[PDB]
């Protein structure tokens, strides 16, 4: 995916500030809170009953690093995000069966947690440029179930 | 269907945007616009520049559709039944659209309202403005 | 949202199924485990084969349930709240399956009734489905 | 796509007992009364306001044999849906600009059809294989915004 060199400067300054311990295991935590049903891919994961649960339990910020390492991947190789990707789609679609679907929602989750994070500095033209990134990562993510 | 933990939570936090109503209606509006470029062909006789009067002036009035649906969150067919006759009917609106302006409306509370924004809240306010997308998006004449 | 249509034509088109109902909850869950295997998740317990008792039985449940919404069409979340707990909480069905047993449903339905499957009666029952789907996805809580 | 033989003698035989003047304009015409917003796409089209116009409409059955013709194309080549297809792709998403669900409704409206038509004939095996190629179009129809 290919973003003009004015919001390609703001989507690497963004990820610079953040915080790689604790926003991956927002994202993946907000997507169990949000939308129910991911709890059903994550049994080995303990609690999950309340939101407060979801979020403090360790496996979801455990867990969370490595996904937000695999967008952090994506973000630097934005030539090609399906080739980084290409064995991410074999585990998540041919073997895994999560659908596609939960692939943008995730992607959008963190959208809201970047906002939740930088406040006024998660302007509309650096939404712009993460949301052509977190399409690319889940196009990315089907592309061995398309 | 909102539950009555979904219904005064986005009480509670659609309460405290207030005043901030249309600013943020308005920068939702437009970060949709941004995001989604295929958004604006719905809006041709629309002024589409950062700081429009109408997109500022349209933001006022979908911030308040938005409360007046607050207003009437457990009965929204007969409330917003005027506007599904215009997004259903008239416009022909996808309802793809809708799960967009849903997106970068949560992005916009998320990006001001942080102490509101529980995952809790976000779930709650997920649901409302799905809810929302279905009445506008039927037709129920 | 349903409309006075749409309600209607449901209940009429529901009513000439009356007693080949389980028959066709049977082969619309038979639809959905060929068409989509990985529904077949969801039913680890099952028997399931070409003419197993336990789908045979389930599909009289399905159908049985639906028939419940079809009574109880204005008011389908009071109606159906056993039935969310079951598929919202304690099973967490993605609701891309309900989709998929919702497309079953009325493919089976035109198979069998071709006389009641007016574009007009397709459009309810499809917006029909998407309401119980709603519901029982739905935690209302 | 690949279709395990049995199946693959099944789709044939059910596309030659296929009225190529009637179902195409049953399935497109079906998508506009279902899912009305795709009407939008259709101005040019005239009348549209009821079921009975929009079934009627002449228009709707002559673009519906052309539509049918893409189906039928790809039923031939399936052993590459995702090139025969890389022309109307361009043209529905690129430029056109229909969303990807659109894709995946039309060639459910036609399984509808085709059940509506066979009777018993579309059984549930039937349904199993032409739901893979109906998907497979649609896979490759969006293969140029994806
Ligand atoms: C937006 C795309 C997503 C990204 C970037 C992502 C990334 C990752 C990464 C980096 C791993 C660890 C690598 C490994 O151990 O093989 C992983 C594992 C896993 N992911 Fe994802 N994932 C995504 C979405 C999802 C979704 C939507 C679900 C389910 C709702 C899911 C379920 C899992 C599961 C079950 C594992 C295996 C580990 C375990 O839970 O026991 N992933 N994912
Ligand atoms: C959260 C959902 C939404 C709400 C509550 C909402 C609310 C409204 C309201 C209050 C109006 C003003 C119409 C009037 O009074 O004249 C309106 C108009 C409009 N909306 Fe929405 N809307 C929503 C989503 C959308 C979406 C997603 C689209 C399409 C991208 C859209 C397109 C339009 C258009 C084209 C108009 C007419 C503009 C005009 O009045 O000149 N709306 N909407
Ligand atoms: C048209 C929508 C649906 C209706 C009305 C429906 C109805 C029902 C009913 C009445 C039961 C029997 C439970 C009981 O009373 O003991 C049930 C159970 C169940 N349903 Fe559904 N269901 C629907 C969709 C789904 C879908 C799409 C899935 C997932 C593929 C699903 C998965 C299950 C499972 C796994 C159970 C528990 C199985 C069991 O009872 O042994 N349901 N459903
Ligand atoms: C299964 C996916 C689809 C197939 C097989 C299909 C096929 C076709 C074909 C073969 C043409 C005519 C060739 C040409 O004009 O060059 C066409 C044109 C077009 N299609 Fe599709 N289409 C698909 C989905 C859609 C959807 C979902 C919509 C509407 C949202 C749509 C709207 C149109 C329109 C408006 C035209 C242009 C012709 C006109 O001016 O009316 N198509 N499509």
């Amino acid at each position: 995916v290919h973003l003009t060199p004015k919001e390609k400067s703001a989507v690497t300054a963004l990820w610079g500030k953040v915080n790689v311990d604790e926003v991956g295991g927002e994202a993946l935590g907000r997507l169990l809170v949000v939308y129910p049903w991911t709890q059903r891919f994550f049994e080995s994961f303990g609690d999950l009953s309340t939101p407060d649960a979801v979020m403090g339990n360790p496996k979801v910020k455990a867990h969370g690093k490595k996904v937000l390492g695999a967008f952090s991947d994506g973000l630097a190789h934005l030539d090609n995000l399906k080739g980084t990707f290409a064995t991410l789609s074999e585990l998540h679609c041919d073997k895994l069966h999560v659908d596609p679907e939960n692939f943008r929602l995730l992607g959008n989750v963190l959208v809201c947690v970047l906002a939740h994070h930088f406040g006024k500095e998660f302007t509309p033209p650096v939404q712009a440029a993460y949301q052509k990134v977190v399409a690319g990562v889940a196009n990315a993510l089907a592309h061995k179930y398309h | 269907v909102l539950s009555p933990a979904d219904k005064t939570n986005v009480k509670a936090a659609w309460g405290k945007v207030g005043a901030h109503a249309g600013e943020y209606g308005a920068e939702a509006l437009e970060r949709m616009f941004l995001s989604f470029p295929t958004t604006k062909t719905y809006f041709p006789h629309f002024d589409l520049s950062h700081g429009s009067a109408q997109v500022k002036g349209h933001g006022k009035k979908v911030a308040d559709a938005l409360t007046n649906a607050v207003a009437h969150v457990d009965d929204m067919p007969n409330a917003l039944s005027a506007l599904s006759d215009l997004h259903a009917h008239k416009l022909r609106v996808d309802p793809v659209n809708f799960k967009l302006l849903s997106h970068c409306l949560l992005v916009t509370l998320a990006a001001h309202l942080p102490a509101e924004f529980t995952p809790a809240v976000h779930a709650s306010l997920d649901k409302f403005l799905a809810s929302v997308s279905t009445v506008l998006t039927s037709k129920y004449r």
